[PDB]
């Protein structure tokens, strides 16, 4: 008999989970390098590109990464997104580098285990076990409607932008944020979100190829809309949720004129 | 660096 | 090599779980009605009978039910017991409905894995996992000649009422509540109750029957106004209706009122 | 199909761990938590801050049993204490495998008696492994874990799935100076750790520790009288490669004893720490 263990999920993914740290130039008197705020993020290939969290890295002077073998980069700030709450960063290593074990096949399924890896109050890295509670959530925030990962595995402050991995090391997401959302004080227990790996890839080659992603811009309740000429059947033609439309409307590149059923000749113009 |  | 999983659980069981909305009238000017509390509730069988916690419906104008399915429901109050914190409801417009597994032969042990099934601050159906921490606890409450099972699976104020389930999607219990408040200012962590699933079914059995939970009283083994049993006080019971004398006054709740059982001790339903 | 679960580690190791009572005359509970019973003779392991300023110390066993305890011995440094009752009858103890190295990852199980509700089992994984704590100054190896521990936990088990002790419960990380509530973060001493202090407590009624007061060296200690920016490359004939392997050796040795600290040969005489 042996120890029933995730272990195994720890040894293929933990290695490529990295202490991310915010430092500041104006933050002391002296202007000498202070940590403003930390968290972590993940390796996610060779050429050094890791995902963490918009606001691990916001307003920041000098973002550190460092890895669980010991090194220490200063990273670049490649682009972020607001959105979805997603910064790629990039390090320049030489001599290789841990990352993240991804099977892009693998559907997450709510149930599935899941391993938090991640540095919580910089105690170093830390492993914590639940599994995934639910799937298309919209989060904290009523707008935006971002899908998110719950899971309750214990997040803590720290753990922003690093991985929920499954029993198999597998990339199921990026942990943004647990759900300390009580106007009540009552305290939440083992609520805490993340952004499906699915996203997280998709968002991070928009970031590295364009600095930033580039988003377009049912009953309707100087736009190109305005500008085009009410029951919206069908756009682009492709038939009429508003979620699944709204995601097809960030995906068609400005300049392109696109059929607006209601037909409306509408030329897409990029979101500010 | 310790103290024993 | 699959990632583990309690997939199966959720697949067999979280359909059963219901989002349900107390919602009451407001005299104070809003005038129409509003949420006043949430929770969860289970589906037990195809004739639409739903558990759920009393303090869940409790004071309600209007009882909602929610599927995962899409389909909502008003619901009607059945029965409730505040001995039990249980309440039973109904709803019609079947056209099939998605029920909890049970296995009455089920034997819950401590550290047996669980997941808790229900509706956290209404962000919608939400799974949690966890393990059977203990049995026979009283909980965070004065003694109710009844038994909890503890569990570490994490539930917030919206699972109450909802499905506590094994692995196998296995009814395990209700849950209740949540470990409140500290000595000391700490922050209780993974202390949670649920009602065993065997209680929770003759509950409910009883509330479907007689609208409500009707049981014996005697006004009272060595015992410690105007009540059947008034026998004196110092008084040693050793048999109570030809049963050698927790496990008595099981069974006092069980006989019916207006029985007479040997003095000759005529039973009233308690108030 | 049968239901996924780890009561076969709870059958092997919940009946050996036991409710601690901390008695004050005033006699009164002026605090508690677990033990764990390490072997037949009847000795316990618990911690110090649970058993601390006792006048009367109370064992319970899950079969019903009640002892008084006599406090043998403890440390301040690891938080450890260790008890004995004295049982005619057969006692429970803990499994334990000397030669199981515990896995970041490895499922485990707490068990103790949280506010006093009565035996609780709770479920998590080891989060970590040679953790300082709580305390950067404490210098000490934990192991974390997010299995859920609350007041009345500490001097309790944590064990694997197959019930084999992998530590004993001391805290939880509860605070903050902002105040932000900590989830899923507690610490046990490691088992090979709290093994070794049990048995020099039993031993001598306390750890004793070698001093020596002070590899690159940077008052009325043993180094002084002994005879700055001094360079120790052997320690009791043992080559000084580590500062913290060093460090580790000097702790051993018994206080009363000379070794040969050579430097570029003086006679250093161990005393205790302070």
């Amino acid at each position: 008999m042996t120890p029933a263990s995730y272990n195994l999920a720890v040894r293929r993914a933990a290695p490529a989970v990295v202490n991310v740290y915010n430092r500041g130039l104006n933050t002391n008197s002296h202007n000498q390098l202070e940590i403003r705020t930390l968290g972590s993020g993940v390796i996610m290939d060779q050429r050094g590109y890791i995902i963490t969290n918009k606001h691990v890295i916001n307003d920041a002077d000098q973002i550190i990464v460092a890895l669980q073998d010991g090194r220490v980069f200063e990273a670049l700030l490649v682009g972020s997104d607001s959105l979805t709450d997603l910064a790629v960063l990039k390090i320049n290593a030489t001599g290789g580098l841990p990352t993240i074990p991804i099977n892009a096949r693998r559907v997450p399924h709510i149930g599935d285990v899941v391993l938090a890896i991640g540095n919580p109050y910089n105690l170093g890295q830390t492993i914590t076990q639940g599994i995934i509670s639910a799937t298309g959530r919209i989060g904290l925030n009523p707008t935006g409607r971002q899908n998110f990962l719950q899971t309750d595995a214990s997040i803590n402050h720290g753990n922003s932008g690093g991985a929920l991995v499954n029993s198999l090391g597998e990339l199921m997401g990026i942990n943004t944020l647990s759900f300390d959302k009580s106007n009540d004080g009552e305290t939440p227990e083992g609520i805490g979100f993340a952004i499906p790996f699915q996203l997280a890839t998709k968002i991070m080659d928009k970031l590295i190829r364009d600095g930033r992603v580039i988003r377009g811009y049912i009953v309707v309740n100087d736009g190109p809309a305005a500008n085009a000429g009410d029951l919206i059947i069908s756009v682009d033609n492709k038939p009429a949720s508003a979620l699944e439309t709204m995601d097809q409307v960030a995906e068609i590149r400005p300049g392109s004129v696109i059929p607006v059923v209601v037909t409306l000749q509408v030329t897409i113009q990029e979101y500010p | 660096v310790y103290q024993f």
